[PDB]
């Protein structure tokens, strides 16, 4: 039940975008907006 | 971008000396007398701190939020 | 993600103001 | 209706109003449900969401802020209400019987259980509603205000 959350550009507020939506921020109005980091396992070798 | 942890050539830890070295230069020490007050003798280790250019201070100007 | 209260967040009263 | 458990399905908690502070059709989904409003010391009364009013007091609810009111009424005692004093607590037994006695004491008919069953689905359809029309625009205009 995960709604595909984005982060605005100029606002830095998480929005919920499902498909068939306009990409706009729920506030201030911004057409550029980015995605959140993954939830998978990030493991590096300090190398 | 940010001070390396170690001197590339030698192995010596120079990561803890960038703030101390900018503070000594702010005080009055000349730049060659600051580098050995910190304890950097080999000229391999001394170019880490002379040549370092600190870009992370400029990259921190681009705030994500606030 | 519908009501994640877990109670709550200190619900303010009406007769408290 | 003779049970405070079925009554909690249409019980509006605090975490659900924040999503619909600027969604329209508001006077059509919330009007008919019951909220757990606060009086104060841990006593509560089941008031009736009657109309959608607005206060001249803009108050912040966590991150969000909302200056609107709620026309609530416990049987006969009706007054204005703000959106911060509502409880996430479900309908208890003493408050359910207290509301039952305030409704039997007022002359108001108890809303038939089929009405609650047809009212609780309005919320779930309003949640999965695709915002394809011009609601984003008025929403941002209402948030910036
Ligand atoms: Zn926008
Ligand atoms: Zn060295």
């Amino acid at each position: 039940q995960q709604p595909m959350i984005y982060i605005c550009g100029e606002c830095h507020t998480e929005n919920e975008i499902k498909s068939r939506d306009p990409i706009r921020c729920r506030e201030c109005g911004y057409r550029i907006m980015y995605k959140k980091r993954t939830k998978r396992l990030v493991v590096f070798d300090a190398r | 971008m940010i001070i390396p942890v170690r001197c590339f050539t030698c192995g010596k830890i120079v990561g803890n000396k960038w703030e101390a070295y900018l503070g000594l230069l702010q005080a009055e020490y000349t730049e060659g007398d600051a580098l050995d007050a910190l304890g950097l003798k080999r000229y391999c280790c001394r170019r880490m701190l002379l040549a370092h250019v600190d870009l992370i201070e400029k990259l921190l100007n681009y705030a994500p939020l606030e | 993600t519908s009501t994640y209260g877990r109670y709550g967040s200190q619900t303010p009263m009406y007769g408290s103001g | 209706v003779s049970l405070p458990e079925e009554l909690n399905r249409v019980r509006l908690s605090r975490h659900k109003l924040e999503r619909w502070c600027h969604m329209p059709f508001f006077a059509k989904t919330v009007t008919g449900c019951f909220v757990r409003i606060g009086i104060g010391k841990p006593v509560y009364r089941v008031a009736e969401i009657t109309g959608v009013v607005e206060t001249a007091k803009v108050y912040q609810l966590g991150g969000t802020r909302t200056n609107k009111g709620l026309q609530l009424r416990h049987g006969n005692d009706q007054r204005v209400f703000r959106l911060e004093f509502v409880s996430n607590q479900e309908f208890t037994e003493s408050e359910f019987m207290k509301w039952k006695e305030a409704m039997f004491s007022a002359g108001m008919q108890l809303p038939t259980l089929d009405e609650i069953n047809k009212k609780e689905l309005s919320i779930k359809e309003a949640l999965n509603y695709k915002f394809n029309d011009q609601d984003i625009e008025e929403i941002v205009k209402e948030k910036e205000r």
